[PDB]
Formats: C-alpha cells, sequence, structure tokens
C-alpha cells in the first residue's frame, strides 16, 4: 500500500507530532469514546473519565506503537508482531473498530497540526492508518492455511460446471439484498433471468475459478481485474464484502453436504483474499 | 420497520418450517468458527478449539437456542424491532458489553444457515427479505448502547 | 434527528464561522484525493491528476460549494434530514448513480477538514455532534435508493 512518498509523508508528520505522541493518543482515545460509544464495550475495566490516568497511560501506548511503526514502517508486519498477536487471541476486538479509531487519530493530528495536515499528508497519513489497522488484525483468522487451501479446492471442485450459473445467481442475490450495489451497473437490464446479468456472472465466476487454481499466486492472477476495478471501474471497496457474502449464500443453497462449519469459514476467508486483492491498488 | 407483503410472507413461511433449537446452535456455532474473536464472550462455554469443538459444545447449543428463540419473538414483532428488543439492548450493553457488530456478524451466518438447510427453497427475494429483517434486528439490538 | 439541544448550537455555532465555499471546494477536493475512486464521477471536470491540480480545478471547487450549499440548508432542518433531502436521494439513485458509501466519506473527510480549519475549537464533544449529523445526512441521502 504505501509509496515512499507515504513514508516521507507520515515520517515528515509524525515527526512533528515528537513529544505530543502520548497526548494526542489520549485525546484520539477520547474522541473514540464520544464519537463511537460502542468502543467502550472493549473497555469496561477502565475509568473512561476525561484525564483518567488509565485513558493517559493507554494512550500513550497507542502513541508509542504508532511511533514503532512509522520506525519501521518498510517492516510493519514484523515491528507490530505481538501486537496484533495480543489483539488477535487475547482482546478479539472487532476489526471494524481499527477504522474507528484511524478516524479519530486522523481528525486529532488535523486539529494539531495545522500547517502539516494538506491534502497529500491527509491521503498519506489514512493509508498509513489503514495499515496498521490491517498489520493489527491479519493474526484474527490469518492467511490461507493448507486445510483452507483444501476445503476451497473441494468445494469450487463440485461446483464445477455450474460455477457461471451460480456467479448470475450470485449477483442477482446481490442486487435484489443489497440495492446500493445496482448502481455500478445502470446499463444492464437487472431483471431476473437477464442475459447482461448471466453474461457477467459467468465472468465473476471465471475469475475466481482462476483465483482458486492460482491460490498460492492470486495478487498476479487477479491484476489485471485489480487495475481494471480500482481505475476504470472504480467500485467502492464495500462492496465487494457484499457479493463475497452473496456467493457464500449461493454455495450454501447449493452444497448442501460440502458446506460444513469448517468450509464455510475457509470460503469466506478465501473471499476475503479475493477481495483484498481486487482493492490492493485503489490508492 | 416495513417490509412488503410478499417480504413478509416470505420470511414468515420460511420461519414456520425452521427448528429453532437446531437453527440456532448451527448459526451460534458457525459464527464462533468462522469469526473466532466472538470467542471472548463464551471463555465458560468450554472447549471451543476445533469446529467439531464447538459444534458439539452442548453449552453453544443451548445458547444458540435461547438466542434464536428470541430472535423468533422478534418475527412476531416486525412492525416493532426497537420496543421488543430495548431490555436485551441495555443488557448486551451494559452487562455483557457485546459489540454490537456481533449481531451484525450473527446475521449473515444466520442467513448462509437458512441457504444451507433449505437449499433452493431460499431464493434471492426471500434473502433479500431475510436481509433486511437481520439488518433490522441487529439496528434494534444496538439502539440502546451509549 | 436525535442530537440533544447542546449538540445543535455546538453544531450551529460552529457552523455560522464556516466559509461554505471555501470548506466545499477543500472538503469535495480531498475526497477526491484520499479516496481517488470518487473521481470517477467527475471526469468532465477536467485535471484531476495531482493533489495540486484537484484543489485548483475550478470544476471540483463549483461542485464544493453545490454540494456543501446544500449541506448547508441541510442544518437548518436537523429535524428532518430524510425530508429534506428526499428528492436528492432519488436523483444520486436514478439518475446520477452515486453509491451512497460516496456520501459516508465526504462525511469523515468533511470532519477532518473541520477539525483542520478550526484546530482546538473542534474538540471532543462537538466532533461527536458533527458525527451525528454527518451520518444522519448520509443516511438520509441514501433513503431513497432501490
Ligand atoms: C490502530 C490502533 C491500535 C493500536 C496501535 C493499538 C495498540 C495497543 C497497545 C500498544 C496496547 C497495550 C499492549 C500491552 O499493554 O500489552 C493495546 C491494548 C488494548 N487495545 Fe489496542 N490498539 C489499536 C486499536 C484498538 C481498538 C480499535 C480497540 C478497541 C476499541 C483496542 C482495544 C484495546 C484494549 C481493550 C486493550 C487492552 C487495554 C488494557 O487492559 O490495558 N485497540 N492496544
Ligand atoms: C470479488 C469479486 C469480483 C470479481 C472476481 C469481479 C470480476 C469482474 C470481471 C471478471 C469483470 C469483467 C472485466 C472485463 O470485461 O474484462 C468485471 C467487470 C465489472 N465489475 Fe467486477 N468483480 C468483482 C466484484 C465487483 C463488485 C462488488 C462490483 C460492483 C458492485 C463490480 C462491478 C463491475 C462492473 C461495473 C464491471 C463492468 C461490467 C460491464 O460493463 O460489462 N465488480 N468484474
Ligand atoms: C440475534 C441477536 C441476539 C439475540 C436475540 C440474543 C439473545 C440473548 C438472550 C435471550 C440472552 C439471555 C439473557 C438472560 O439470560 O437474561 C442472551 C445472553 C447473552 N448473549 Fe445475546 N443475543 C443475540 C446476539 C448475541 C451475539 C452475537 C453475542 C456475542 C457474540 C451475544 C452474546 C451473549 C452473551 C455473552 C450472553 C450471556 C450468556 C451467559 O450468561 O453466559 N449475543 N442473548
Ligand atoms: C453531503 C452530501 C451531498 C449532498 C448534500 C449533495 C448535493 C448535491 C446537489 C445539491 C446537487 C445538484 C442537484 C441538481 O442539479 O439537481 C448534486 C449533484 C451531483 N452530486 Fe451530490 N451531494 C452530496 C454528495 C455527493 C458525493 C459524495 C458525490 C460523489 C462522489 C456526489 C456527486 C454528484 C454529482 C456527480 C452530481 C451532478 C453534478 C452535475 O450535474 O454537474 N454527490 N449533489
Amino acid at each position: 500500500m504505501l509509496s515512499p512518498a507515504d513514508k516521507t509523508n507520515v515520517k515528515a508528520a509524525w515527526g512533528k507530532v515528537g513529544a505530543h505522541a502520548g497526548e494526542y493518543g489520549a485525546e484520539a482515545l477520547e474522541r473514540m469514546f464520544l464519537s463511537f460509544p460502542t468502543t467502550k464495550t472493549y473497555f469496561p475495566h477502565f475509568d473512561l473519565s476525561h484525564g483518567s490516568a488509565q485513558v493517559k497511560g493507554h494512550g500513550k501506548k497507542v502513541a508509542d506503537a504508532l511511533t514503532n511503526a512509522v520506525a519501521h514502517v518498510d517492516d510493519m508486519p514484523n515491528a507490530l508482531s505481538a501486537l496484533s498477536d495480543l489483539h488477535a487471541h487475547k482482546l478479539r476486538v472487532d476489526p471494524v473498530n481499527f477504522k474507528l479509531l484511524s478516524h479519530c487519530l486522523l481528525v486529532t493530528l488535523a486539529a494539531h497540526l495545522p500547517a502539516e495536515f494538506t491534502p497529500a499528508v491527509h491521503a498519506s497519513l489514512d493509508k498509513f492508518l489503514a495499515s496498521v489497522s490491517t498489520v493489527l488484525t491479519s493474526k484474527y483468522r490469518g492467511v490461507l492455511s493448507p486445510a483452507d487451501k483444501t476445503n476451497v479446492k473441494a468445494a469450487w471442485g463440485k461446483v464445477g460446471a455450474h460455477a457461471g450459473e451460480y456467479g448470475a445467481e450470485a449477483l442477482e442475490r446481490m442486487f435484489l439484498s443489497f440495492p446500493t450495489t445496482k448502481t455500478y451497473f445502470p446499463h444492464f437490464d437487472l431483471s431476473h433471468g437477464s442475459a447482461q446479468v448471466k453474461g457477467h456472472g459467468k465472468k465473476v465466476a471465471d475469475a475466481l475459478t482462476n483465483a482458486v487454481a492460482h491460490v498460492d499466486d492470486m495478487p498476479n492472477a487477479l491484476s489485471a481485474l485489480s487495475d481494471l476495478h480500482a481505475h476504470k471501474l472504480r467500485v467502492d471497496p464495500v462492496n465487494f464484502k457484499l457479493l463475497s457474502h452473496c456467493l457464500l449464500v449461493t454455495l450454501a443453497a447449493h452444497l448442501p453436504a460440502e458446506f460444513t462449519p469448517a468450509v464455510h469459514a475457509s470460503l469466506d476467508k478465501f473471499l476475503a483474499s479475493v477481495s483484498t486483492v481486487l482493492t490492493s491498488k485503489y490508492r | 420497520m416495513h417490509l412488503t407483503p410478499e417480504e413478509k410472507s416470505a420470511v414468515t413461511a420460511l420461519w414456520g418450517k425452521v427448528n429453532v433449537d437446531e437453527v440456532g446452535g448451527e448459526a451460534l456455532g458457525r459464527l464462533l468458527v468462522v469469526y473466532p474473536w466472538t470467542q471472548r464472550f463464551f471463555e465458560s462455554f468450554g472447549d471451543l478449539s476445533t469446529p467439531d469443538a464447538v459444534m458439539g459444545n452442548p453449552k453453544v447449543k443451548a445458547h444458540g437456542k435461547k438466542v434464536l428463540g428470541a430472535f423468533s419473538d422478534g418475527l412476531a414483532h416486525l412492525d416493532n424491532l426497537k420496543g421488543t428488543f430495548a431490555t436485551l439492548s441495555e443488557l448486551h450493553c451494559d452487562k455483557l458489553h457485546v459489540d454490537p457488530e456481533n449481531f451484525r456478524l450473527l446475521g449473515k451466518v444466520l442467513v448462509c444457515v437458512l441457504a444451507h438447510h433449505f437449499g433452493k427453497e431460499f431464493t434471492p427475494p426471500v434473502q433479500a427479505a431475510y436481509q433486511k429483517v437481520v439488518a433490522g434486528v441487529a439496528n434494534a439490538l444496538a439502539h440502546k448502547y451509549h
């Protein structure tokens, strides 16, 4: 994700933060608890009142972790490894919450760095925080294991020649369940039975068949598709989770025997991987 | 919470064939397997190490039955989900400290379980009606968080 | 909307100090810079190749004023956002084909812009009030999507 320009921007901005990192971290936390109260569910053992030693203390730990991340921006996975382990295995904070704290850190930096917070730096810090979030969340379920890859191949195998018909059904399910996704297809006839949907469904299905075949080399297998969605179609990233959900529902509706809990978990991880890949070039 | 006549009849018709005890244990079990961080709320449930461990754990099954049982009650009150779930909403917030995002995840899983169980019968329009319902129930359970 | 009397006043007071045209151009420009995929609707606008080009593009600025002007007018109707944005919601859906997620992205960017513009005056409680307002406005604009 991060380019060198991005790294220079982050380094610059965070440098300016300097001795205030701890104070900014506490403010970001306070801003999060107030703007997004559901985040307090993770801190029922804290005194969350303004200025508590607990919030100040925690704020300093969070900022020291981001400082560590900035200092090892080219090697984030390793620098933050103990932290990703703690969050994935002990704390188990739902991943949606990281975007919330990232937004609040961004608002905090904006309020304190009037000279430094230009549009380019804003974009870099946003990408930086999204990368830190991704690293802290990577071990929740992890990358695809051999059992996962085996489960996906077995389930996709049973799909076989029905792949295109299932892709079309998945799109239909998506359009009906998540109406906003229709905004990307104003040129299509979306009625049930539509040949355009059927044809497109076949294309999505073939891309996935291709991804299953290249499960260990997905970024290259999907490279042209990533370019296409990122720069030409420019589909907002949130929509990929909606089509993934609909594909899972289609698979469940058609694989009574193979959609076991373990296979369900492997397929969900697989679809989230395809989604990450399809959106990696957006920024 | 407004559903068209076809959407409400789709939901109701299907729910009559659902064995809550069975579907409940399945959904809660799969939630714990597919999204393991959700296990943070069930430390006292015992062995949750493997899919087979989670799926056969009597406490998971027992709890899933309680959960879908309450969900069933909400189906009978589709017009006022907020009012029906207010007590449980406060309970999930104040005493249990359950991030509302868990309600959305359970909703996704339940839709997968219904498709799995009913197959061809869980058609796109029926799923779409169920998606409105699980989103409504999740919003109703998160309503009293503060 | 539901915002307490104090939240409404915090919102209104700060907004009275906003140069709508300046902030509008700044927010739409940053949206296009920070989340490049939102540029998809603006190819007729011309040069959007660099952050400087986007920020200095007169079409982006003009659209920014138009968008924030309508937002501005919506702050006068905090008790009825859905009603105020109903036709714009339909327009963005049926004619413009704008994914509602874009409204949420604009909301985040607008909050960062107010924080940059106002510094210490954009306190955590003021932000909290504005967060509720941007979520409400995005929900109202997405309400008529079908
Ligand atoms: C992207 C920012 C994040 C970073 C860098 C971060 C960093 C840290 C660090 C450094 C610690 C303490 C490590 C230790 O003492 O062993 C920690 C603890 C913790 N984190 Fe995070 N965290 C992040 C996001 C989140 C989010 C979004 C939440 C949930 C709202 C969260 C909730 C917690 C909790 C509950 C603890 C344990 C607190 C305690 O008992 O002291 N974290 N985090
Ligand atoms: C992760 C799943 C996805 C895969 C594997 C995928 C795959 C594809 C493929 C293979 C194509 C055809 C490209 C070509 O013609 O060369 C394509 C086109 C397209 N995709 Fe996706 N895509 C995915 C998700 C999405 C989502 C979620 C949306 C929007 C809700 C979307 C919207 C489009 C659009 C607008 C087209 C152009 C269709 C046309 O005009 O013919 N894609 N995609
Ligand atoms: C479909 C939405 C849900 C409904 C209707 C529901 C319903 C219930 C009910 C009826 C109880 C029993 C309360 C009592 O005994 O007074 C309860 C307890 C509980 N719920 Fe929920 N719940 C839902 C979702 C969730 C989710 C997804 C989680 C978190 C993963 C969760 C975690 C718990 C916990 C930890 C308890 C306490 C169990 C114990 O006493 O050991 N709930 N819920
Ligand atoms: C606070 C959120 C927003 C409000 C209140 C708003 C408001 C408006 C208004 C008042 C118009 C003119 C309507 C007319 O000509 O009848 C408009 C046009 C438009 N909007 Fe939005 N909008 C918002 C966000 C967005 C976003 C985030 C996008 C896309 C990234 C967008 C893209 C457009 C486009 C492409 C047009 C047509 C412009 C033209 O024909 O020159 N809007 N919107």
